[PDB]
């Protein structure tokens, strides 16, 4: 109805905001984010991982002593076993 | 090979709105801008190339049965690369080669967004793979490429 | 290779090459690699971790196949300082901070690693290396339980 | 204190040897807490420690060898042989019920891999007989 084929240009301007947009959004909303929530995610990991290899020690080797505790008494009655 | 959707309206889209007289012809001038419009900026004999070519008559019209052939074409063998490097330029204002915090500074308020200078800082920090704080064309193709 | 990874690291370096692999082509580009680092404990500036993925390649590109990643830190790991890491165990370990491993500790590491363990249990662990005699695995207590065996 | 006897002598390289876990020819402290339980000593925790605390001139909490045989030497020898009986007993009753039965018994039998009556009257008392 009114204005020219200026308006030709209007939609240049917005047709360079409809892939800025793209663009902006790819490289923070996703790419970005990446940067903390994968950081994240490598803390806990670290994190995990850093517990998991203490903790197999600890247990494994509670579970070692115990054992070789009751094989210790198993020894101690073989002598006295043969009478 | 074949065109998208949204590029299948473009087409439509641009030849609907710069056909003035809605009689089903662009003139030489209601090309230029349609053109512009989808991008390519000829020059101005180049559109009368086109113009004449499709033609069949002293008429000087150009149906939109060759429109969307001429652009289709002309969208295709569009490179890639072609877009993200105009891409860069529409962030570049300044025109320096590199992408500054003050340039996305004007792109997240003009894109309606609030985000902290340290939100912003993060992007570049992020992408900046030589250390001067900026992103030169490189690395901005790279953020684009996958 | 040389002296020989444990059980425990090789699954380290695969996991984490894994989990960072955002795509899965079994490659790593800047980015993939920069958190699977952190995440075998091992922050490097910026220059360095592109002056590395160069290093790997002749082959054009930005990239480190599992291959040499697997190596890379495999020696980085064994470079490291076996006491920094168990230090930084028992913090981990010591959520509330009260400078030993408690029972209540000891039970929430257990069930966050989805072991189930029966109290008398806990207790079991606690005792065998309270060498203070206190009930509860402080540092020096929890160094020694780590050492070597 | 006597000449030990061959027979004990050994047993002291066995339990050392046997329950070197490591294999360093040293016991530390969870080693030398189960090398004693196979010659019968269960020592308080304080007690053990301060064992390696004595004679680990050493550095480093550990046991030579040495140290280790000089020690439980004279344990078995200055131990009530009666104590060592006790121990026993106390040993094959699992449910602590103060009369070894065959489950508790035929419990080590297997536990190792038939004259039921032999030593029989009917305890601790029927025990230091054998
Ligand atoms: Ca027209
Ligand atoms: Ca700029
Ligand atoms: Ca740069
Ligand atoms: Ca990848
Ligand atoms: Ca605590
Ligand atoms: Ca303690
Ligand atoms: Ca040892």
């Amino acid at each position: 109805p009114l204005g020219s084929n200026e308006e030709a240009n209007r939609f240049a301007n917005q047709a360079k905001l409809r892939v800025q947009e793209a663009v902006f959004y790819i490289w923070s909303d996703k790419t970005l984010k990446y940067s903390q929530m994968a950081n994240d995610e490598a803390e806990s990991f670290r994190n995990t991982w850093l517990l998991f290899r203490s903790f197999q020690q600890w247990i494994t080797l509670t579970q070692t002593f115990k054992e070789q505790s009751r094989l210790a008494d198993q020894a101690f009655l073989n002598k006295m076993f043969r009478k | 090979s074949e065109l998208l959707e949204e590029q299948k309206q473009e087409i439509y889209e641009a030849f609907s709105l710069f056909d003035m007289n809605n009689d089903g012809f662009l003139d030489y001038h209601e090309l230029k801008v349609a053109m512009k419009a989808l991008g390519f900026e000829l020059p101005k004999r180049e559109i009368l190339d086109l113009i004449d070519e499709y033609d069949s008559e002293g008429r000087h019209l150009m149906k939109y049965d060759d429109f969307y052939i001429v652009m289709g074409e002309k969208i295709l063998k569009r490179d890639p690369l072609d877009e993200i490097k105009r891409a860069f330029q529409l962030f570049d204002d300044d025109h320096t080669g590199k992408i500054s915090i003050k340039n996305l500074r004007r792109v997240a308020k003009e894109l309606g967004e609030t985000l902290t200078d340290e939100e912003l800082r993060a992007m570049i920090e992020e992408f900046d793979l030589d250390g001067d704080g900026e992103i030169n064309e490189n690395e901005f193709i790279a953020i684009c490429t996958d």
